[PDB]
């Protein structure tokens, strides 16, 4: 048996914590030029952003 | 799995584990060959070893 | 047939081929570099 809570503030706030996120300038599609198997094949997409995240 | 507690519902979400497999083959048959007529093994080859077996 | 006969395709060479898990790769003197063969991307099998 799990059980989880947040501790905030008397007014709400939340500030014993701080969240930290790259920026992110530019995306790119991974592979570059790409070509499917036949006509009918299908592939999954992935694209990458100048940090090398998977977004 | 996570379920509430007390819900009074007690279904069970059961999880089946699976095991995965894949093949490894022998695929190549990796070779060196030579030939030699009579005139060129009585003649020209002055010691086998350090001029056919080596290289 | 004859001894002398060419040599027949091996039946374990065709089950082999069949299992498709002979090794094909990417060409290493073709530019641009080719694409991943549909063999080297397929997932492993369900069952052992």
């Amino acid at each position: 048996f799990t059980g989880r809570k947040v501790v905030t503030e008397v007014d709400g706030s939340f500030v014993r914590a701080v969240e930290l996120q790259l920026q992110a300038s530019s995306i790119t599609i991974v592979g570059g030029a790409f070509a499917l198997a036949t006509t009918t094949g299908t592939k999954q997409l992935k694209v990458r952003d100048d940090n090398g995240t998977d977004v | 799995n996570r379920r509430d507690l007390r819900d009074p519902d007690r279904t069970v979400i059961a999880s089946e584990l699976v095991e995965h497999s894949f093949g490894v083959t022998l695929d190549k048959h990796v070779y060196a060959a030579l030939k030699f007529t009579d005139e060129q093994r009585t003649l020209d080859i002055r010691d086998y070893t350090k001029q056919v077996l080596m290289p | 047939g004859l001894i002398s006969d060419p040599v027949e395709v091996d039946p374990i060479q065709v089950g082999r081929d069949e299992a498709g898990w002979v090794q094909e790769l990417r060409d290493r003197e073709a530019w641009p570099k080719q694409e991943v063969p549909e063999q080297a991307k397929k997932p492993a099998k369900v069952g052992n």
